[PDB]
């Protein structure tokens, strides 16, 4: 028996679906979402971390001159200086008073533990949905794991589940992503080959294993001092540090809809948006003949107390006759009241009592139980507490019933007014035909 | 790692006044988990006081190495529903209170305007009807002179 | 109220009753230890002072 339904998604919200098979007695469903998560898809751009600076020993030619020879290495810089008379601890080498030549020499390259402590640059498009749904009605329990999108079926106790796409396509990932450990930033990284010295990305790797680099920090080396060996050097600090230092926010503190971001994959967890259509299929053993199942007549619904709670702050009863007891489905037929169960034990007694949860300061729905039907309205005062620690069960709904006390006056008062201009207008009407009727 | 005290939250209208005692700079922040969240982080060092806003989306707050504490507003108001018309408004005033307003003036506006109308239509009919007998020295014949109140009470 | 002025209080100084309320909580022992922990707000005179 396909059936099909259209459920919230939103985590721990007690949806409850109502199937009526018209040769058998209606069967109520509770589904729950326990857990989502949104992942999208990735694709590596580059990976940045601290650099460090090699600069091996300076070659002092004593009496001659040395000519610099260009290298292929990152960032390389190489110069040669004429005229110098350097000293050591015991005495001044190079016997030539100025017939010296120093060569200094200094190149960039990845630090030692780049492969420890490095940001991913990515681009985030596509993003898959996921969930993990609690099932159970009859006597079966059990959750399961399911892809949210048209195209997995999962089997639950001889009854096939697909859940249909989500209703919006809103992710909170940008186009362009920067990971770094646990936390995720929307960034506008510069491309591949054209970072800028200072700021993010100076140095840039296309691979953590890759063997090609490319560095940009304005390394610049200068004359060295007379009577010294050190081979000075002038250079734009690093560029992962100040990202570090003042990278701001992120996305974990900053997201949108209430929902949590991790990594390892990057994902988007619990983050209530849209809404999930289902598809059924049911077996016939899952119903049950209407002989079996106890006959329910004359139905009436009163309303103890009521209060628009977060909570499930009212309290209903019903009345009927009953030829044997047992077991029915309850439900309720519109949104504006969500009741708390899908079972209850009639008796011949004629009396049951369930809960339910509104929003609305005059609900009016229709409820039933097993193939009864009744019609309940009630009028529901407003919470002392201010704040609460758990989310609301209702469905937030908040437009009164037309016969309420207030749309009751709003009737009554336009009501009047269009009787006086009813009468206005016979009257204009009677003069102006007695004026004809001449 | 030490985890910070729990503060001291009171409540109050879509507010939160919470109490902060820190022994060493701890980071504080919070944000709004609606559509569109309220952001705010800040590196707390002396014992401060804050107010932070809850609507009924609900909140979060960090507070040091503790977990992140959720909480929700809940739909509550100052006026009484189902008492005199203007208990109604008030309470729906409590409750959004931008809507009731434009609301109760569009009503308001939509009133005056008939009930001016059906006066004009009136005093519109009555003028057409009184005065064809108002050009010309005759009888008012008492008993229309009674039903419609005309200018002359008694003279003719 | 805990963490402001007067979070205990006393009739007089040699007074024997004494009104306590500073939020004091016990927590769980960590494994492997002996230290009762716990956790409490503040005094409320030095941050009065
Ligand atoms: C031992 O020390 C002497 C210096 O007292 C070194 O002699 C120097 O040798 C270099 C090149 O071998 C000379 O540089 C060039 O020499 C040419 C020669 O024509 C000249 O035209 C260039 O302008 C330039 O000066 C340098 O003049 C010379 N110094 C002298 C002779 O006083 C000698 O090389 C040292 N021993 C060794 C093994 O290097
Ligand atoms: C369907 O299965 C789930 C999971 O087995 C049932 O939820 C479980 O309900 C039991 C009974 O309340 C929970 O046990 C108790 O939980 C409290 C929560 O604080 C704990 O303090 C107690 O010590 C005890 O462990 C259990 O935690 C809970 N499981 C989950 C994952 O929430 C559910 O009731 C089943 N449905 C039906 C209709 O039986």
């Amino acid at each position: 028996y396909e059936h099909s339904t259209v459920m919230p998604n939103v985590v721990g919200f007690p949806y409850k679906a109502h199937i009526e098979r018209p040769g058998y007695s209606p069967l109520t469903l509770q589904m729950q979402v326990v857990e989502t998560s949104l992942e999208p898809t990735l694709n590596l751009e580059y990976i940045t971390c601290e650099y460090k600076t090699v600069v091996p020993s300076p070659y002092v030619k004593c009496c001659g001159a040395s000519e610099c020879s260009t290298k292929e290495k990152p960032d390389y810089q190489c110069k040669v200086y004429t005229g110098v008379y350097p000293f050591m601890w015991g005495g001044a080498y190079c016997f030539c008073d100025s017939e010296n030549t120093q060569l200094s020499e200094a190149y960039v390259d990845r630090s030692d533990v780049c492969r420890h402590d490095h940001a991913s640059a990515y681009k985030a498009h596509t993003a898959s949905l996921k969930a993990k749904v609690r099932v159970m009605y009859g006597n079966v329990n059990q959750t399961v794991d399911v892809y949210v999108n048209g195209d997995h079926a999962v089997t639950i106790g001889g009854t096939q589940f697909i859940f249909g796409p989500l209703s919006s396509a809103w992710t909170p990932f940008d186009n362009k992503i920067v990971v770094y450990k646990d936390e995720v930033f929307n960034q506008d990284f510069p491309p591949y080959g054209s970072g800028q010295p200072g700021r993010f990305g100076d140095i840039q790797s296309r691979t953590v294993e890759s063997n090609d680099l490319y560095a940009n920090t304005a390394l610049k080396l200068a004359r060295p001092s007379p009577g010294m060996v050190h081979v000075p050097y002038t250079q734009t600090p690093s560029g992962f540090k100040y990202w570090l230092k003042e990278k701001g926010t992120a996305l974990n503190t900053k997201a949108p809809f209430g929902c949590q971001i991790k990594t390892n994959p990057v994902r988007a967890m619990n983050c209530a948006v849209g809404n999930i259509p289902v598809s059924m299929n049911l077996p016939d053993s899952a119903f049950t003949r209407i002989v079996e199942a106890p006959t329910i007549i004359d139905l009436t619904c009163t309303v103890a107390t009521c209060t628009h709670s977060s909570d499930f702050g009212g309290v209903l009863t019903l009345t009927y006759k009953t030829d044997k007891n047992g077991d029915c489905s309850v439900h309720s037929h519109s949104n504006v009241a969500t009741l708390q169960e899908a079972t209850a034990k009639v008796k011949t007694a004629g009396k049951v009592t369930l809960h339910f949860s509104t929003a609305s300061a005059s609900p009016s729905f229709v409820v039933s139980l097993c193939s009864a039907r009744a019609t309940c309205s009630a009028s529901c005062e407003p919470p002392k507490d201010h704040i609460v620690p758990y989310a609301a069960s209702h469905s937030n709904v908040v437009f009164p019933d037309m016969s309420g006390t207030a749309l009751s006056w709003v009737q009554k008062i336009s009501g009047g007014l269009g009787a006086f201009a009813i009468g206005a207008i016979l009257v204009l009407v009677v003069v102006t035909c007695i004026g004809l009727r001449r | 790692v030490p985890m910070a005290r729990e503060p001291t939250v009171i409540h109050g209208k879509r507010e939160v006044t919470l109490h902060l005692h820190p022994d060493h700079p701890t980071l504080f922040s919070y944000r709004t988990l609606g559509e569109d969240p309220q952001y705010h982080e800040e590196w707390v060092t002396a014992a401060v006081e804050r107010t932070i806003p809850v609507p009924v989306d609900g909140m979060e707050y960090h507070w040091g190495n503790n977990d992140p504490v959720r909480l929700w507003s809940q739909l509550t108001t100052e006026g009484k529903p189902h008492g005199w018309p203007h208990q109604i408004v008030q309470y729906y005033y409590g409750l959004y209170p931008a809507a009731t307003v434009s609301a109760v003036v569009g009503m308001s506006l939509l009133a005056l305007i008939s009930i001016f109308a059906s006066c004009y239509m009136l005093v519109a009919a009555r003028s057409k009807c009184l005065t064809p007998y108002a050009l010309t020295p005759g009888a008012a014949v008492p008993w229309t002179l009674g039903i419609l109140c005309c200018a002359p009470r008694a003279h003719a």
